[PDB]
RNA sequence: UAAAGACCAG
């Protein structure tokens, strides 16, 4: 418990089974998973202390931190990859849908809107009747990339009088972000408004994804044919490009950079070569997967995944490292005994080249593994530390 | 394995041939010629960390030591063997590994850290872990009611005895949002 | 381990076909992916169920009193 | 003839794939629901166990007994325990089976489904036989016994659907498909590079009219016929599973009327 | 340990019933009704009927949380015409329906032989 | 700085979380189970008399 | 040709070899 | 109960950018010469090839909970195939004397450009978008 | 049980968080298990043949 | 939790009718969040799907061992080979209305454990109970009803 | 009832 904020207060809902339940919204703060975690509960014993309990320190008011002058609870997982789908222009919903829909949202005047599409077939935007869970008075405006009052890519967001007029919904609209949905409705309609703002966003964008359905599988890591040799022989000349500087270094036609040895300055560029490959191979992987690949959904609703991933799942792991340098020489003058001595080549000092699609080689396996144990300990370290310092 | 180059036919080669192994697996269905046997016949040596640092080893058996006379744009991505002085192979690279991490499918296919977790894991599994379970008295005890051997397997489970006394179940299982529960 | 009378997933019985299936398995000696199929095992969640299961019971029995 | 319409293609003892066509998607559906889970059946409900020296426990082998299909043919004339009026159980709400095995053979003695023994009147009618499919007429195998091991039982079935459990389903699994030629456009399908090429055109393509690209999106369009297929376990005769459901369902529907009127008199 | 019982999901408890109706003040001439032990099955399908009754201005339902077992419709009709009745009507649309097909279904099985 | 800094406490309850998208952002779902154990001191007033006894 | 080369899948064959000898727990009896 | 604007474009071209079943179009007027237009169309309901002849109309009736058909026989003023309702954000002033209005469709934008709706284009979110040919 | 009579363990200085033993070496390469070590507090000392 | 520090709890449970379905009527026993995938990229656990969707209709063992020639291209070779997609995903229908889902779903057996640690072992309450003798407080300990 | 220890959860 290092937040005001890892206790708040709560209303009692007695139900069956054995769990604590709770919002997720709300899991950020606490910053709890389902994966295993207990929770603790305590019930105030006098008429005031409850009174304390629900006037300071309701979840309600704790919405927008001075932590940081911002919301500490937004939208997440599932209603937030979700509430992006139910948002883009392509998406249209149809009465027979719509009608449930407004009836999920508890507070709904119930007034059937007009659609946006009347001509043959009476149809309704996502934005449309997601916009009836946001309250009149909610004026907001963004511009991203190319916006323009009329953003041709559904870029930034543009909500008058609390209806979306255009662009995409995703995480820096109802996410815990700065202008943010959240971070207005709260200052603008009250902690108790706000509140009820997420309930509503998710009964809607919830029951809909249930509708809609969403999944994930070994598909989305896989690059087109082709983006798969440009990434192939990128990988490859970059490994050239080292060979040079390679034997550059072993002719002894170099400048050593003022402050470093001409070793230091050998492997600076080594690694920052090896680097540049992996993103760029990788980024060749991430522009050829369609908007329809799903991983690529999910870090576009900025609900889970970013590139680095979709680089080592289906372009590149990288240059694998420990104590900042490549891979060491824990056997004289070598990585391994399944190599001859004095080898600097990019396989010996752990750049694991291939993607995890492809799978590494027992040498590319060792050497992640080597990276991998470092931040185990690293974690199981800074944790310890850190506590102190809190303290 | 051994290397030796005293291959009067050729390069380089693995002491152990072809014969060898039919030899055994020979010994196999008998269920004479052991592992003992192996070690005795010069084939295969003990090498502890100290020794190992004055050899050369190969990964593969093959794919380490014929010459060069197109590939699978699917398979990984190996570099090489343009070494001579190989002095011995690796009877095979998935031994890195322990009694824990055998049994992680596709651990060559994970990010480092995940198949650490897995292999701390499984040592809260339920199974079967022991037939004998209905004739100990032990304090606190687990049986998993119907134990599956597991579809996706691995070559070292099978010393493991994995396949024999399991420890879950093939559930079939959907990746999916749904109630959003 | 007993065989599942039903499988989990679907709901058809399964309980029976164990011996059958180790029988079109030695004897007849076919291989499993038929074997099951023969007895009328189509999708593969009742497929898995037979396929899979380890029946310890055998051993259970090796015991005594 | 006049509304909603079928056209079996296959059947057997075990199955019913047929075509539900003119009707709802949202009737098709509920009827798919109802013939899952809301069917009366019988089923092995309490185990008394005297003896049990088998090598698997008490409740393990009472699970399986209740999973043990039953002959529930005349099941709609017994009634529910709950309902019945006999403190606790009886003949008129309640079937009694026997079980006893002795390790006899010096090898490996079975025991069966089939060796459950009736014990109560069944009043004459239908129920709680062990239902056997199984080539050599033994069907679902309980449990094995070594030497002297022994087992001795008491079993009363009582009537229960799906929703209460789930050995009381008479399903066992329900194919179900509409607008194989995706028409309506109620999909999207996931591909690399040609969706047709790389998604799999199902048997139901062929009773259905082709695609024809020229053709402008039928938004009008509306989802007809469906490609059901309800198979069975035996508690009741496979079109049984589906006339019993639409008979379930029928009567669901009816008790919303007749509330909704003992409702009028204030 | 803090499991109800299964039956409780098609028992109605104590003095319970399968129906309530309460009117919808928000707008005119439209109700609630809260069906007890009963769940999509019933739903979805007295939510379908009620969807083609045009004298019935809006129509939907729902399940407020998955541990229990009940659900709510809404339904509102063209002034004068009461909802309680389209309901009504909707429901024996249903069974009609389900009456042809049961028919239908036996007729057909009987033109067979396996 | 262990028994009067922070010290164990009576009316507390922990157990297994998880998550639900039905209840308000505000709430959180207990177990009945623990609800009938934890409890709280109403005061019995003309206001809650009959409720109060009720419970009783 | 009892002197041919090995295969991959033929070092199973020695490791098969080595646990019917050695075992799991080897080094704890030794 | 009244309109508020009519004319006939020729589509200049259409446009998809990732739409499946949405496409964003701009025609040229076939009268005044300073009058262009943007709009996103739902290309599913009403497919649009480049330069055909529109007759984009615009106004205000003929809101309270919408319903459905009813209106079997009622005023029809549908007397076109594609018929969206929406509102009207900003009112532009591209200089000279030619105002330019945004209208969105619910996530479907458009943008009309000239000068002659001067009393006429209103500034309220009333605005059905109506279209024929 | 099988991996836990394959068990290693290793003393420290206490503090000693401070990662030379515990990180995977090059030499380990072949005798220990690269994955199987345990989270936290004694992570890297315990190893696995 | 299955084999890859993919780990989970229960979080409710759906009956046959209520799960999503395809249309052979397989119905998933576990349905885990696609979230849980991008960010720990743990790959494996998505190929021992395919290989064992596979292995399941083909009753063959399906290798699944470390370094190998194995592919997730001759494995979705494999599976088109039994008139299923390729890459896993199958069409499904939501159990509520019967409705297709607009997506389409990775779906195939997948080996999961079960580890200890289940709640009713955990699940602890206390409003005034046993106090410690010296420093008469709350006594330690679920098993002793402290707090 | 109270210690000291091992193992383990997030
Ligand atoms: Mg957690
Ligand atoms: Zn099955
Ligand atoms: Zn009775």
């Amino acid at each position: 418990s290092l937040h005001k904020m890892s206790m708040m207060a709560h209303r009692v809902k007695v139900i069956p089974y054995s769990t604590f339940r709770l919002n997720l919204s709300v899991t950020s703060p606490y910053n709890a998973d389902f994966d295993g975690d207990e929770m603790n509960l305590h019930v105030p014993q006098s008429e005031e202390t409850r009174a304390e309990l629900s006037q300071l320190c309701a979840v309600p008011l704790q919405i927008v931190s001075p932590q940081s002058n911002k919301p500490c609870m937004g939208i997440v997982q599932d209603t937030l990859c979700g509430i992006r789908k139910l948002t883009l222009r392509d998406t249209f919903i149809e009465l027979d849908q719509v009608l449930n829909m407004l009836y999920w949202v508890p507070d709904w005047d119930g007034v059937i809107p007009t659609p946006a599409i009347i001509k043959p077939k009476p149809l309704w935007s996502g934005k449309q009747i997601l916009s009836v869970a946001i309250p009149n008075g909610i004026h907001l405006q963004r511009f991203d990339e190319g916006t323009t009052l009329l953003s041709p890519k559904d870029n930034g967001m543009l909500i008058i009088d609390g209806q979306i007029i255009f662009g995409v919904v995703e995480k820096k609209t109802v996410g815990s972000s700065n202008g943010g949905l959240i971070h207005v409705v709260t200052r603008e309609k009250g902690p108790q408004v706000c509140a009820k703002l997420f309930g509503n966003i998710q009964k809607v964008v919830n029951f809909w994804l249930l509708h809609n359905g969403f999944s994930t599988g070994i598909g989305d890591t896989i690059a087109d044919g082709p983006t798969m040799r440009e990434i192939t022989e990128t990988i490859a000349e970059a490994k050239k490009k080292v060979l040079d500087v390679t034997k550059e270094a072993q002719a002894n036609l170099l400048t050593a950079k003022h402050g470093m040895t001409l070793r230091e300055s050998f492997e600076d560029n080594v690694v920052r070569f090896l680097n540049e490959a992996r993103d760029k191979a990788g980024r060749l992987a991430e522009v050829n997967l369609k908007d329809l690949n799903n991983v690529k959904q999910m870090v576009m609703a900025g609900s889970k995944g970013s590139f680095i991933n979709i680089a080592q799942m289906s372009a590149c792991v990288g240059q694998q490292s420990v104590e900042g340098k490549r891979i060491a020489f824990g056997f004289v003058d070598r990585t391994l005994p399944h190599f001859s001595k004095d080898d600097y080549s990019p396989e010996s000092k752990g750049f694991v080249e291939n993607s995890y699609l492809r799978g590494l080689t027992p040498q590319e396996f060792f050497f992640h593994a080597m990276g991998g144990r470092e931040g185990l300990i690293d974690t199981a370290v800074k944790t310890a530390e850190t506590g102190y310092i809190q303290r | 394995f051994i290397v030796e180059d005293d291959e009067s036919l050729g390069h380089k080669e693995l002491k152990v041939r072809k014969g060898h192994i039919a030899k055994l697996m020979a010994t196999e269905y008998q269920d004479e010629y052991t592992w003992s046997s192996l070690l005795n016949e010069g084939l295969v040596e003990y090498i502890d960390a100290e020794e190992e640092e004055s050899i050369l080893i190969a990964m593969q058996p093959e794919d380490l030591e014929p010459a060069e006379a197109d590939v699978d744009p699917a398979k990984r991505i190996r570099v090489s063997h343009h070494a001579t002085t190989f002095t011995h192979c690796e009877i095979h690279p998935s031994m890195i590994l322990g009694v824990a991490a055998s049994i992680i499918p596709f651990p060559d296919h994970n990010q480092s850290p995940r198949n650490t977790y897995q292999s701390a894991m499984g040592k809260q599994a339920m199974g079967v872990f022991l037939t004998n379970y209905n004739v100990r008295m032990d304090t606190m005890a687990n049986i998993l009611y119907y134990p599956q051997k597991p579809l996706g397997t691995t070559r070292a489970m099978e010393y493991l005895k994995f396949r024999e006394l399991p420890a879950g179940q093939n559930a079939i299982v959907a990746i999916a949002c749904y109630s959003g529960y | 381990m007993i065989v599942p009378v039903r499988c989990f997933s679907c709901g058809k019985v399964v309980g029976d076909k164990w011996e059958s299936y180790l029988n079109l398995l030695q004897e007849d000696e076919l291989d499993e992916g038929t074997a099951l199929s023969r007895l009328g095992l189509k999708r593969y969640c009742c497929r898995r169920m037979i396929l899979t299961h380890v029946d310890l019971i055998e051993k259970f029995l090796r015991y005594n009193p | 003839e006049e509304g909603p319409q079928v056209k079996i293609r296959e059947a057997s003892k075990d199955n019913v794939d047929f075509i539900l066509s003119n009707v709802d998607l949202a009737m098709a559906n509920s009827l798919r629901r109802v013939m899952i889970a809301e069917i009366p059946t019988l089923a092995i409900d309490s185990v008394e166990v005297e003896t049990n020296t088998t090598v698997l426990a008490d409740e393990f082998i009472a699970h399986r007994l209740g999973l043990i299909p039953l002959q529930s043919m005349d099941i709609e004339q017994l009634e529910y325990s709950r309902d019945c009026f006999c403190e606790d159980h009886c003949d008129k709400c309640s079937v009694v089976l026997t079980l006893q095995a002795f390790g006899e053979s010096e090898s490996t003695t079975n025991v069966y489904s089939k060796d459950l023994v009736i014990v109560s009147n069944l009043m004459g009618r239908n129920i709680g036989h062990p239902i056997i499919q199984d080539k050599e007429g033994n069907g679902v195998l309980i449990c094995k016994l070594r030497k002297g091991q022994e087992l001795k039982l008491t079993c009363v079935a009582k009537k229960g659907i799906a929703k209460e459990h789930a050995k009381w389903g008479p399903a066992a699994a329900i194919e179900f498909e509409y607008d194989p030629w995706n028409k309506l456009k109620h999909t999207d399908y996931w591909y690399e590079q040609d969706s047709a090429k790389e998604w799999p055109q199902s048997k139901n393509c062929e009773y259905e009219d082709p695609p024809n690209e020229g053709d402008p999106f039928d938004y009008k369009a509306q989802a007809d016929t469906f490609y059901m297929n309800v198979e069975s376990v035996g508690s009741i005769p496979v079109d049984q599973v589906v006339v019993r459901g639409i008979d379930t369902l029928q009567k669901k529907v009816a008790s919303i009327l007749l509330a909704l009127t003992q409702m009028d008199q204030d | 340990m803090n499991a109800p019982d299964r039956f409780e999901l098609f028992l109605l408890g104590e003095g319970e019933s399968k129906l309530k109706i309460d009117p919808d003040t928000k707008a005119p001439n439209a109700v609630v009704i809260t069906f007890e032990k009963e769940d999509h099955t019933l739903g979805n399908l007295i939510r379908a009927e009620l969807l083609n009754d045009r004298k019935v201005l809006f129509a939907a339902y729902k399940v407020e949380h998955p541990f229990f077992a009940r659900f709510k419709l809404r339904i509102q009709t063209t002034e004068g015409y009461d909802p309680k009745d389209a309901l009504k009507n909707a429901c024996n649309s249903i069974i009609n329906k389900l009456g042809a097909l049961k028919t239908n279904f036996e007729t057909e099985w009987n033109l067979q032989t396996l | 700085r262990g028994n009067l800094m922070g010290k164990r406490v009576d009316f507390s309850a922990r157990t297994v979380i998880s998550g639900d998208p039905n209840l308000e952002l505000d709430q959180v779902g207990v177990p009945k189970s623990i609800a009938k154990t934890l409890t709280y001191p109403e005061v019995v007033t003309p206001y809650n008399i009959d409720r109060l006894t009720q419970l009783v | 040709d009892e002197s041919a080369p090995i295969t991959a899948e033929d070092s199973w064959a020695v490791i098969s070899a080595f646990f019917r000898e050695k075992g799991l727990v080897s080094q704890q009896l030794d | 109960s009244n309109t508020l604007f009519d004319d006939i474009f020729q589509v200049s071209e259409v446009d998809p950018g990732r739409y499946n079943k949405v496409c964003r179009i701009e025609a040229a007027s076939t009268t005044q010469d300073q009058c262009k237009l943007t709009l996103d169309i739902n290309v599913e309901l009403f497919p649009v090839a480049a330069q055909d002849s529109l007759t984009v109309t615009i106004a205000s009736s003929l809101t309270r909970s919408w319903r459905p058909p009813q209106a079997g026989d009622r005023s029809l003023a549908d007397d076109y195939d594609y018929v969206m309702y929406g509102t009207a954000y900003k009112f532009e002033e591209v200089s000279k004397d030619l105002i330019a209005v945004y209208y969105s469709f619910g996530g479907l934008l458009m943008r009309l450009e000239g000068n002659y709706r001067n009393l006429n284009n209103l500034k309220q979110e009333n605005a059905y978008l109506l279209i024929r040919r | 049980t099988l991996s836990h009579l394959r068990r290693t363990n290793t003393p420290i200085g206490r503090d000693g968080k401070l990662a030379k033993p515990r990180q995977l070496h090059n030499t380990h390469w072949g005798l220990v298990c690269p994955a199987e070590t345990p989270e936290g507090q004694a992570c890297g000392l315990v190893k696995n043949l | 939790a299955s084999r890859h520090g993919q780990k989970g709890t229960i979080g409710i449970t759906y009956r046959r009718e209520d799960m999503p379905f395809t249309a052979e009527g397989i119905v998933p026993d576990l349905i885990i969040n696609p979230h849980a995938i991008p960010s720990r990229m743990t790959v494996a656990h998505l190929i021992e799907c395919l290989l064992s969707k596979v292995a399941a209709l083909s009753g063959n063992e399906g290798d699944a061992s470390p370094f190998t020639d194995i592919t997730v291209e001759g494995i979705s070779k494999l599976l088109r080979e039994h008139g299923y997609q390729s890459r896993g995903f199958e069409v499904m229908y939501n159990g509520h209305t019967g409705k297709k889902l607009m997506a389409q779903i990775f779906f195939g057996p997948t080996y999961y454990q079960r580890l200890r640690h289940m709640v009713d072992d955990k699940i602890h309450a206390r409003a005034r109970g046993p106090m410690q003798v010296l420093t008469r407080q709350p006594v330690e300990g679920r098993s002793r009803d402290g707090g």
